This record gives C-alpha cells, sequence and structure tokens, in this order.
C-alpha cells in the first residue's frame, strides 16, 4: 500500500520502525518478530527489486510512515527524500534462509581477521561490528557493508534472505588490485563538497536528455495546474539550489539561435546520473542540436505572458510516416488532442513531438465525441509506437509585445491552421536517444569498435550527408548482401539513420509492391515507386532510399525462359536504372541503400552502377559477447512483460561460455534464445503454490535452462539444417585410448593460439586422414575429438548430393566451406565415399561433373588462408591409394594417420556387458565364454548385432511359450477366443518376463549373421595399410 | 511385432527394420512373400517392378516421398520391393544422376 518514507542513521543494519497503524495489524502474536518488502519508485521505464526489511513498533510515527537507514541506497539524508513509497507484509512467517554468502575484506580487516585464534571468535568478530544477528538480519546480494573497505559480493541461492552463522557457508576474499577503493557508497562527498557561487553571470551548465518518461507520481512540487508535461526539467540538486527558489515558475534555456523556456525541479535522492548536469525532455533538445547551453537564466517572469494566440499556424516536418497516405485521419485527429487535452506553452519556430501508433488507424473511436471528455482512458490501453514531429513555423500573437514569444494558448479560444510541408533534420542519437524516451521497440546499438561493416557504412554515409554538400557531392549508392539471411542489415541502415539522423525511406518490395500478376504492364511499379518517392523526397534530405528484398523485383536473365516475359524483365531493369539515375541527378543527397539476399541475383545491367558493396558476415564470439548483453540487458526483457514483478539474470551467467557453447551457427535471433530462457523461467516462477514453504520475489534466469534452451534451439534447427549433436553416451573423452591421440592433438594444435602461439604463416596447415578396415573406430574419434579440443563438428554429412542437372556443385561445395567459416573454430568431417571418387583421374564416369567437384574441393582444401580461420579437415577412407593424389598430395590431408588395430587387447567384452545392463543380464551372460567361444581377433562391429539377435532369440522363445499358452486355453475355454483378446485380458505385469540366457546367446551367435567382415579381409587390409603407412 | 506387441511394446534398444531375401529362380520367395502378404493380416504395398521411375526432371525423388508418406499414413504395412537391382543398382553411373539420386 501507499506509505510515507523517511530515512534514519540508526548502524548499517537495524529493525527500522513503522508506524503503529501498519505494525499492529500484523505484529501479532503468531511472530516474535515482523518481517516485509519495501518498493521505491525509482526512475526508469520499469522498477528495480525490491528489498526485505525488519520492522518494530513505534509510536512517535505518523499515519502511515515508515523509517529505514538511509545508507540502504547509499546517499546524504539532506537530500529530497519519498513522497510515498509501496510496502507489503510477509505472511505467514514465510521468510528465506541463504544458503552462501560471500564477502570482500580489505587488506588490514581481513588480516585482522584471520589472525584471530578459533572459528567462534571470528564469526563473533563479524557479528559485532556490522551488528549482524543470525535467524535474524536480512542480507542482499552485492551490498556494501561499509563505504569502500568492505563489501559482500554476492549471494546464493536466493538475492536475499536470512543468514545462519552455521549453516550458511560463508566465504572471504581479498584479492590484490583493489575494487574496493572504488567501492564507496553513493553518497561519495558531503553535501557542502561544491562551493557557493551566487547571481553572478549566466554559469550555464552542459545539457543532456533523459532516459525516459518522467512519472507525475514522484514530483515534489505540486502539480496543481493542468500544465501538460510541457516544459519540466530536472537537475541533481546542484546550480538551483544556490538560487533563491528551486521552483521557479519559468526558466530560460537558451537565446543562442532563438530563446526558448524550460521549467526546474530537484532530482530526488536515489538517482543515477552523470553529475552537475540539466535533463529536458526532446522537444527542448530539438532546438538545440548543436549542445549549447549559452544562457540558462531565472526571472520573476510570473505566473503567466501572453496567455493567448490566435490561428497559431502548425505544418508537417517530413519523414515516411508523416508523408504516408493511411495515418492523416488519426494523425491530424491526434494533434487536436495534444493542443486541446490540457494547457501547454509554445514558442515560435518550434518543434512538438506527438506519438502515433501501431497501425490504430480505421479503429474509429467514436461516432460522437461531443457529449464527454474522455480521451484520457483510452491511454491505457494505448502504448505507443511511433513518433512524428509537427513544426509550428511562427507564432501568431495578435496584440503589442516585446518580442513574438515564449506565449501560451488556451484551448478554448487559440484555434490551428495547418500549412504546407516544411523540412527539419532530426537529431542523432549520440545526441539524444529519442526511442527509449518513449518506450518504442527500440533498434540495435553497436559499438563502432566491433561491427567492421556498421563502421564502413556509417561513415562512408557521414562523409556525404553534411560534410561534403557544404562542396559538391558524388551521388551516394550503396549495395547490402550477405551469404545468409536475418545477418541484421535492416537493423544497420535503420542504426545508420538514428546516428545520423538521416530521414530513411524504408520501401520494402514484398509489402508495398504488387507484382507477380505478370500481367502485360510493369507501369505499376514503376508509378507507385516513382510517386511515393515524389510525393516525400522534397523537403525531405538528406535522404536514404532503401529497398529491401530489391531481388524481388530485379532479378536475372534467364533468357531460356519464354519470350514476352523477358521483355518485361529488360523493361523493369532498365527503367528502375532510369529511375536511380533520375533520382541521384534530379535531387540533392539521394543515397540509395540496397538489400539483397544473395548478390548474383541482381543483373549485371544494373550491379555496375553501384558502388562498395558490403559483405554482412555473420557475428563472430566477439559480437555474440555484445548482442547477448542487449537482450539482457536490464529492461529489454521488462519491456511488455507487464507481469507483477519485472525480470533479470543479476548474477551467475558467463556470456563467454553462452558465446563459445554453441552460439555458433545461431548467427541472428539470439532474441529465440532469451525468449526460451524467460519462458522456463518465467513457468518455473508462476507453478510455485501460495504457500510452498518459500516464496521467489522476481523472476531470476539461470545458466542451466539457458544452456538448456541452445540446445533446444539447435536441436529444432536442425530439421531447416542439418546439424550434429551429442548422442553419445558411456564413450567420450579416452585420452589414454590408443598412441594415436597423440599425433590427434599434436597436428590439431599448431593452427590453433591457445596451444601453440605461433601463428602458422609460412608454415603448411594440414588435415587429418584416418584409413584402415571400416567399422573399428572412424566415428567415435571424430566427435570425441570435435566436442573436447575443438568446438563444432558441423560435418559435411551430405557429399553424395552431388549436383543437380545444373552445375551448381562448385557453388555448393563453396557455401559448404563457407557455412564452414561460419562458426570458424569448425571440423569438417569427410564421410569419403562418392564425392572422392577420382581413381586415376581420366577414368571415371568421364570425369564429369564430380570431377569438377574434386578440383575445386583439392584446390579450396587449403590455400593457407589464415590461423584464425579455423578449418579443419578430417577424413576417413579404406585406402588412400582409393584415389590419384590430386586432393591427397603432401600440404593436403598429409601426416597420414593409421586408425590401429584392437586385436592385441580388444577391449569390448566390457563395453557388451555394459551395454547390455539396460536389458536383462544375471541370467550367466555375465561370464566370459560368450566373446571367447570366438577367436579373440572377432570383430568389434558384430557385437552390436550378437546382443540385438540374442534379445530376439529370447523373444521368439517367450513367444513359442506364449503360442503354447493360447491353445492351452482356446482346447480349455474356448477355440473361438482371438489370441490378442486372450493376450489382452489374462495380461500381467510377468509379460516382461522375457527370459534370457546363456544357451540363448550362444544359439544366436551359432545360428545366425557370423559378423560383417571378419574372415581374411580385415586381416591383410590392417596389415598392408599399417606396412604402408610407414 | 504385430501379432505379440505387449511383448514387442518394450525395450525399443535393438531391433531389425528390414529383411532382404535372395536365391535361386524357383525358390518360392515371391510366394512366401504372397502368403505374408495375406495371412499376416498386416497391410502390403505392392511396388512390383521399378514402376518408381518417371519421365520428368527427379520425379524419382518425389515418388519414393509420396510412396514412404502412403506407408507411414497407412497402417503398419510392408514395402514390397521386388527385382531390386533394377530399382537400386551400384553407385557408379555414367547416365544422369537421375537413376542414382533415388538410391
Ligand atoms: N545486431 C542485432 N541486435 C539485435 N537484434 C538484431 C540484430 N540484428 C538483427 N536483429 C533482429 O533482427 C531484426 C533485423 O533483421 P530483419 O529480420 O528485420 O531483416 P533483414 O536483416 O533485412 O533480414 P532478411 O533479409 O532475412 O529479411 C531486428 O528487428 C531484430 O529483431
Ligand atoms: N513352398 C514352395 N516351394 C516350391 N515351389 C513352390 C512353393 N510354393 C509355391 N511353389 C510353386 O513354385 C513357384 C516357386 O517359384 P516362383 O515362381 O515363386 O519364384 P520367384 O521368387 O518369383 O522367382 P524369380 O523372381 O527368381 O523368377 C511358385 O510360383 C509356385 O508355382
Ligand atoms: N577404438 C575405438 N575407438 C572409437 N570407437 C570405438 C573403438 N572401438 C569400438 N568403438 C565403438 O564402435 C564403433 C567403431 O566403429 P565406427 O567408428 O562406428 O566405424 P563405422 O562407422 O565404419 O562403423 C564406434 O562408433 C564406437 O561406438
Ligand atoms: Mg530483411
Ligand atoms: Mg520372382
Amino acid at each position: 500500500m501507499k506509505a510515507s518514507l523517511t530515512f534514519s542513521l540508526s548502524g548499517i543494519y537495524a529493525p527500522c520502525s513503522i508506524s503503529r497503524d501498519i505494525y499492529l495489524e500484523y505484529g501479532d502474536k503468531k511472530a516474535e518478530c515482523l518481517y516485509g518488502t519495501i518498493r521505491l519508485p525509482q526512475y526508469g521505464p520499469g522498477c528495480t527489486p525490491g528489498k526485505i526489511v525488519h520492522c518494530v513498533l513505534d509510536d512517535s510515527l505518523p499515519f502511515c510512515s515508515i523509517v529505514v537507514p538511509s545508507k540502504l541506497f547509499g546517499f546524504m539524508p539532506t537530500q529530497p527524500t519519498m513522497d510515498f513509497c509501496y510496502f507489503e507484509p510477509i505472511l505467514d512467517n514465510v521468510v528465506p534462509v541463504l544458503d552462501s554468502v560471500t564477502f570482500l575484506i580489505n587488506e588490514q580487516l581481513y588480516s585482522k581477521l584471520m589472525d584471530l585464534p578459533q572459528e567462534m571468535q571470528q564469526i563473533q568478530f563479524l557479528h559485532y561490528k556490522y551488528n549482524i544477528n543470525s535467524m535474524e538480519t536480512v542480507v542482499h546480494s552485492r551490498d556494501i557493508l561499509t563505504s569502500g573497505l568492505c563489501q559482500i559480493l554476492n549471494c546464493s541461492p536466493f538475492p536475499q534472505g536470512l543468514v545462519d552463522f552455521t549453516e550458511t557457508q560463508l566465504i572471504l576474499v581479498n584479492d590484490t588490485e583493489q575494487k574496493l577503493s572504488a567501492l564507496k557508497y553513493a553518497n561519495e562527498d558531503e553535501e557542502y563538497a561544491l562551493p557557493k557561487i551566487g547571481t553572478n553571470s549566466a554559469l550555464s551548465i552542459d545539457l543532456e536528455s533523459l532516459p525516459c518518461t518522467i512519472s507525475r507520481d514522484l514530483l515534489r512540487p505540486a502539480p496543481h495546474i493542468n500544465d501538460d508535461n510541457s516544459i519540466y526539467a530536472f537537475t541533481d540538486a546542484e546550480t538551483l539550489l544556490r538560487l533563491d527558489v528551486t521552483s521557479g515558475s519559468f526558466i530560460t534555456v537558451s537565446n543562442m539561435g532563438c530563446v526558448r523556456l524550460v521549467k526546474l525541479f530537484v532530482l530526488l535522492l536515489p538517482n543515477g546520473f552523470k553529475k552537475r548536469t540539466i535533463y529536458a525532455p526532446p522537444k527542448i533538445i530539438a532546438s538545440f542540436p548543436d549542445c549549447s547551453v549559452v544562457t540558462i537564466s531565472k526571472s520573476n517572469i510570473g505566473h503567466t505572458d501572453i496567455p493567448i494566440a490566435n490561428q497559431v499556424f502548425i505544418s508537417r516536418v517530413g519523414g515516411w510516416l508523416q508523408s504516408q497516405k493511411c495515418f492523416q485521419n488519426i494523425i491530424l485527429t491526434t494533434l487536436k488532442k495534444f493542443f486541446s487535452e490540457s494547457k501547454r506553452i509554445l514558442c515560435q519556430n518550434d518543434l512538438i513531438p506527438i506519438a502515433f501508433d501501431s497501425s490504430m488507424a480505421d479503429l474509429n473511436i467514436a461516432e460522437e465525441n461531443d457529449e464527454s471528455d474522455d480521451e484520457d482512458e483510452l491511454g491505457q490501453y494505448y502504448k505507443n509506437d511511433s513518433l512524428v514531429w509537427f513544426f509550428v513555423t511562427s507564432a501568431e500573437l495578435d496584440c503589442f509585445s516585446k518580442d513574438n514569444s515564449h506565449f501560451i494558448i488556451d484551448p478554448n479560444r487559440t484555434k490551428l491552421i495547418t500549412t504546407n510541408i516544411t523540412n527539419r533534420r532530426p537529431l542523432p542519437l549520440s545526441r539524444s536517444n529519442l526511442q527509449r524516451y518513449y518506450g518504442f521497440a527500440e533498434t540495435f546499438y553497436y559499438d563502432l569498435h566491433i561491427f567492421p561493416y556498421v563502421r564502413q557504412l556509417v561513415n562512408i554515409l557521414e562523409t556525404s550527408f553534411n560534410c561534403s554538400q557544404r562542396g559538391i557531392t558524388l551521388n551516394a549508392s550503396v549495395l547490402l548482401h550477405s551469404t545468409t539471411n536475418n545477418v541484421g542489415k535492416a537493423t544497420m541502415v535503420r542504426f545508420a539513420s538514428k546516428y545520423l539522423g538521416i530521414h530513411l525511406l524504408e520501401i520494402d518490395c514484398l509489402s508495398l509492391t504488387s507484382n507477380s500478376r505478370q500481367l502485360d504492364s510493369t507501369s505499376k511499379i514503376i508509378g507507385y515507386i516513382r510517386a511515393k518517392c515524389e510525393n516525400v523526397l522534397p523537403y525531405a534530405s538528406p535522404a536514404v532510399i532503401f529497398l529491401a528484398h530489391l531481388d524481388s523485383i530485379l532479378l536475372d536473365v534467364n533468357a531460356n525462359q519464354d519470350p514476352e516475359a523477358i521483355k518485361l524483365q529488360k523493361s523493369i531493369n532498365f527503367e528502375m536504372s532510369k529511375l536511380l539515375d533520375d533520382f541521384t541527378f534530379k535531387f540533392p543527397g539521394t543515397t540509395f541503400v540496397g538489400s539483397v539476399n544473395n548478390i548474383d541475383n541482381v543483373p549485371s545491367s544494373f550491379r555496375s552502377h553501384m558502388r562498395f558493396e558490403i559483405l554482412v558476415p555473420v557475428p563472430s564470439e566477439a559480437q555474440r559477447l555484445r548482442i547477448f548483453q542487449w537482450y539482457l540487458s536490464s529492461h529489454e526483457l521488462n519491456r511488455d512483460v507487464q507481469q507483477k514483478v519485472p525480470v533479470s539474470y543479476m548474477d551467475n551467467i558467463s556470456f563467454s561460455s553462452l558465446s563459445s557453447y554453441s552460439a555458433g551457427l545461431t548467427p541472428l535471433d539470439i532474441k529465440s534464445i532469451v525468449e526460451t530462457a524467460r519462458m522456463t523461467a518465467t513457468a518455473r516462477f508462476y507453478q510455485e503454490s501460495k504457500k510452498c514453504g518459500w516464496l521467489p520475489q522476481s523472476i531470476l534466469i539461470t545458466q542451466e535452462d539457458l544452456s538448456k534452451a541452445t540446445s533446444k534451439a539447435r536441436n529444432e534447427f536442425s530439421v531447416s539444417i542439418g546439424a550434429p549433436q551429442i548422442p553419445n553416451v558411456t564413450w567420450d573423452d579416452i585420452g589414454g585410448i590408443d598412441f594415436v591421440k597423440g599425433e590427434i592433438l599434436d597436428t590439431i594444435d599448431m593452427p590453433l593460439k591457445h596451444p601453440e602461439l605461433f601463428t602458422s604463416g609460412m608454415k603448411k596447415r594440414s588435415g587429418i586422414l584416418f584409413y584402415g578396415p571400416p567399422g573399428t573406430g572412424k566415428t567415435l574419434m571424430a566427435k570425441a575429438i570435435a566436442t573436447n579440443f575443438s568446438l563444432n563438428f558441423f560435418s559435411v554429412k551430405g557429399p553424395e548430393l552431388l549436383n543437380m542437372y545444373i552445375g551448381e556443385s562448385e557453388a555448393n561445395v563453396r557455401r559448404v566451406f563457407q557455412k564452414a567459416r561460419e562458426a570458424k573454430p569448425c571440423v569438417i568431417f569427410f564421410d569419403q565415399i562418392d564425392s572422392v571418387a577420382p581413381k586415376r583421374g581420366n577414368q571415371g564416369d568421364s570425369g564429369g561433373v564430380m570431377d569438377r567437384i574434386v578440383s575445386q574441393l583439392l584446390a579450396e582444401l587449403d590455400g593457407m588462408s589464415t590461423d584464425a580461420d579455423g578449418v579443419f579437415v578430417i577424413g576417413a577412407t579404406n585406402r588412400p591409394d582409393l584415389l590419384d593424389e590430386a586432393l591427397l598430395r603432401p600440404g593436403r590431408f598429409d601426416k597420414l594417420l593409421y586408425l590401429g588395430i584392437p586385436d592385441t587387447d580388444t577391449k569390448q567384452l566390457n563395453i557388451l556387458e555394459a551395454l547390455t545392463r539396460k536389458f536383462v543380464l544375471d541370467n550367466d551372460v555375465k561370464l566370459i565364454e560368450l566373446a571367447k567361444l570366438c577367436p579373440f581377433n572377432y570383430t568389434g562391429a558384430d557385437f552390436y548385432a550378437l546382443c540385438s539377435d540374442a534379445m530376439l532369440n529370447a523373444m521368439s522363445r517367450i513367444a513359442r511359450m506364449v503360442e503354447k499358452k493360447v491353445s492351452q486355453h482356446n482346447e480349455l475355454t474356448g477355440e473361438n477366443i482371438s489370441t490378442r483378446r486372450w493376450f489382452d485380458k489374462i495380461a500381467t505385469k510377468e509379460d516382461t518376463k522375457v527370459v534370457v540366457k546363456m544357451e540363448d546367446f550362444l544359439k544366436a551367435q551359432e545360428q545366425l549373421t557370423p559378423s560383417v567382415s571378419r574372415a581374411e579381409l580385415n586381416h591383410y587390409e590392417a596389415v598392408r595399410a599399417n606396412f604402408e603407412g610407414a | 511385432p504385430t501379432k505379440y506387441e505387449p511383448i514387442f511394446v518394450n525395450c525399443p534398444l535393438r531391433l531389425r527394420s528390414g529383411i532382404l531375401l535372395y536365391g535361386y529362380p524357383g525358390c518360392g520367395k515371391t510366394l512366401l512373400a504372397s502368403a505374408v502378404a495375406q495371412q499376416c493380416g498386416l497391410n502390403f504395398i505392392s511396388v512390383k517392378g521399378p514402376e518408381i521411375l518417371n519421365k520428368f526432371i527427379g520425379a524419382s525423388e518425389q515418388n519414393i516421398r509420396e510412396l514412404f508418406e502412403r506407408a507411414q499414413s497407412v497402417k503398419p504395412c510392408i514395402l514390397f520391393f521386388d527385382e531390386f537391382d533394377s530399382i537400386a543398382p551400384k553407385r557408379g553411373h555414367d547416365s544422369t544422376g537421375v537413376t542414382d539420386r533415388v538410391v
């Protein structure tokens, strides 16, 4: 409930009291102590996690007033405090107890601590100075015990709970690089640190924008009047307290270009912001793109100046959403609200921001509106998602005045007149993040040091938009293409716009166009595009015409198609290029960003025109690190999950692990991952019972569920694109398996930094080829190596899919190795079956498609590209002589490696027993003879039938038993009883008694399937292969 | 495995999915198939002879897709292939891939 809050100075921890009205309602005999939770209406879009509190009764506190130790957030008491807060008691004494806590201590205090003789004395020392009482003090994560000298690093498992000196595990650390020096309370210094200065000069201060909309409730002054939030600005109690009063009616902010006005309020205690600065909403920042602040000043302006104006002009300000036809009805309607719902103060030549949203259009509010004023309710349902500017261009003062400025408008008399379109460059992002203020679906923000392509594109546009137009500018034309889709080039272009304030005209071909009628005319597309550009390009400059999925309109000349279609193709291609040139030459500042799903398909007639096309590779782990931190950011999760309590991770996740473990080939839509994580977390939360023995305060994501989600995502992506998994049990990381392992390790290491520092510049990188009899280790080795030392195992798995009738096989293999280069630490396993055809290079299957395939494969197999490339090639063949050394030549697949021989000690009866253990085994099967009845050189692969056929034999015996049973009963009860009916009715839990014994196994072995390859084949290939490998 | 399904339902660990017959001509194995087709009561799909192939480009792939789709969508059945060589020769081919893509 609503509660007034105050701050005391009673030790670092103390059960601070509350008013008796609240206390007596819950501090009854059912508990010896009162516990609850406190809630501060802090700034920001959502809200922070709440904090536990311990209370005792007190009669000195007035109606519904609460006290807390001012330090608990770490600021001075003199600072303006809460007007109100939320409090709620913990019912049924359900107070959690923490399992472990971590502490960070300084050198002197830590030494003094451990120098104590015994554990009990150390616990008492912890107890005394910190006033922490066991089973009665609730502590939280990241709590600073004392300013700049010690801190509690974290708590587990819960964010907040009680501490037991003999059950809660206390961990202490000191380290050496002195984090603690910077870990001081927020009140780093006293209020009087800043020297006093009188009413001398302007003393203006820098200008910065708010992070979010400011709620009306937290205001310390009385918002008595219906001022429409129009000019409020905030400061951190400095540069204003020096003045006579902090509640000035009006403040001028500047008159560098032309004058503007603001109102100032002191920022309240727990804020987080840059020190000693002014904060204003976007409407104020609009007038000051250059961050001039020249003369902020206060004067006795009074309550009113120029209370009336007539025929106030308003005008359009260009841009895509302003000009589009669909929205005009609602958007003009909404203007009448903005200008009529409440009082506001305008300036000459000023900008008003107004929100227009979510296609909430053709949804007429009502047939009539004369009878009531009820617009405010709708806002509870209209969450905004887009903004347009309107420009007043003027002031229409009719009387005499000092200057035609700083004038009030009156809803009763101040009628409005619209006029034709005007241009004005929007704000750049680094000047003010417009989106966050209005809670829009915020576009991504890159750091320009880590992403190459955005830096390139943005600089190329930046040099053009204004840097060069002062002279004469080369018309800009840039095309974005990527080997893979969803890679965020629309986000690139939108970010470019937001960073440079350049208007963006996003013409997405799919939705905007109406093509594929394949009528006898292309004039529709031409007129549509040209008209829409024409409507907006004048008075919107600089502009970015962005054609998305351009390849739907412009595409290659498939001259094998029927005539009278290709003629439309020519028509459209040429005419489009005509519009290209027309825009570039007729208008100043056209740039035409394009995006294409695959570059080749753009016809040559059009490809040449553009310059410096950008390849947009999929993000590497260094980028992934920043995009996980973006999606998992503080209030991206919270944005629309309107549930009772916000969401966060707050601890324990390791972005390097997430980035490395399997985020390779998750090129974008990590949103899927993070949303699945949110899902698991929220489900685990809501399923909690009301009593449950415990209650979770907020949703917390854990790294285990995130790993689960990434595995799930990779599995569900597997259907879309083939992706190996780890379905292996009890057969992994056998470092000592064989002598071969050392060579594997000593050849896999050199091209990698962490095993071998050398860059392998001149040194030849090579793959690994295994050779020998099939069925004895060629696959498990690969998975083992990949998952233990390498990271990715995106094997070919499809070489047999050689080619279509089109000669695309070369492109196919190129794409295979491009997928290889994606998720750079990847090892490609070659099945080595049919795409490795050439025995002699000139005699097999005419040397056709496959000969080109093999030529390309050997050409690209290792071009000494780069160590950082990470592409390793592993394969498994019966014979290296199976090939003509085209791709087996030294330098590629070199360091040929032998599979080895198991016959010395086959170490597989154990594996047989372990596998069969899942099946009934305790029937004398365990003994050795079952394996020893066959020569010790027995094939390993045969066991996986030996077991199966044995089981089948068992099932046969039991089956003949029941075949007896049924007959018997048919003789006893009736011959007409169906077998299925009988076996259903007389069914028993003992049906699973699938009798199995040694004799079953021996019968199965001697009956059928001697082996896959046992007689002589294996032996002589083994010996010959070992001999020729020297 | 249909007659004694509670015996066969449990223990999915190991199994064999199909069987291959071959022998001298006239040794009843077609008649074995026929009898197994009719007395067993299990559904039986008779793709006798290399009817799988089709004139148009890569129609064989789609044909096999349809065949297996019908097999799955019909309740448990036997896909009967005879003169298997006619539909699955060795890997090597000088001709188009329309005769080996099928394999
Ligand atoms: N760097 C990024 N950070 C966060 N989200 C991103 C990023 N890149 C892409 N996205 C996500 O993907 C979207 C951008 O790609 P989108 O699918 O809209 O178009 P596109 O990249 O042109 O793709 P396609 O060509 O396949 O249609 C964003 O709206 C966001 O949801
Ligand atoms: N159990 C049996 N043993 C021997 N002959 C049988 C048996 N059952 C039926 N026959 C008769 O002998 C023939 C067995 O050979 P059949 O014609 O079925 O061979 P097939 O499997 O079609 O041979 P292929 O494809 O090599 O020509 C049957 O067509 C039938 O006339
Ligand atoms: N020395 C070994 N190294 C790795 N796996 C082995 C070994 N011996 C037996 N195995 C097991 O049996 C299989 C050995 O042959 P495998 O690598 O599968 O070749 P193939 O694919 O020709 O059957 C492995 O999959 C593994 O499960
Ligand atoms: Mg796109
Ligand atoms: Mg026959």
